[PDB]
């Protein structure tokens, strides 16, 4: 099992999926076709402002 | 490119904590198993495995 | 003044080059739920109207 974690804005939550693009899957972090796993995303606008 | 937040900023533009899960579902010895126990082994007769 | 809506408000875009990612920083939405097309191929399209 492999665990990646960072921080995003939150429009681009959505680009974090198989066959997306943007300026977040495409020069930043991309995820394969065939992904078999899970994603988990949530606000943080207490802590990292 | 800096990436600034401000508490001020409605959603979507506010920061967004991204933890994804990558798994390995293939045919090799396993290592991370989820909590259920293990019985006997019987065998020349028929069950369930 | 954004428009009330049973008079809503239609404007007609013209000979331009348009481009579907700078407007993710004039609205705070989340996503572009869409129908016809999906909203990551929308920069290499040309429609009429």
């Amino acid at each position: 099992v492999y665990a990646d974690s960072f921080v995003i804005r939150g429009n681009e939550v959505s680009q974090i999926a198989p066959g997306q693009t943007g300026n977040i899957a495409d020069y930043n972090y991309k995820l394969p076709d065939d992904f078999t796993g899970c994603v988990i995303a949530w606000n943080s606008n207490k802590l990292d402002s | 490119q800096s990436y600034g937040f401000r508490p001020t900023y409605g959603v979507g533009h506010q920061p967004y904590r991204v933890v994804v899960l990558s798994f390995e579902l293939l045919h090799a010895p396993a290592t991370v198993c989820g909590p259920k126990k293990s019985t006997n082994l019987v065998k020349n007769k028929c069950v369930n495995f | 003044r954004f428009a009330s809506v049973y008079a809503w408000n239609r404007k007609r875009i013209s000979n331009c080059v348009a481009d579907y990612s700078v407007l993710y920083n004039f609205a705070p939405f989340f996503a572009f739920k869409c129908y016809g097309v999906s909203p990551t191929k929308l920069n290499d399209l040309c429609f009429t109207n």
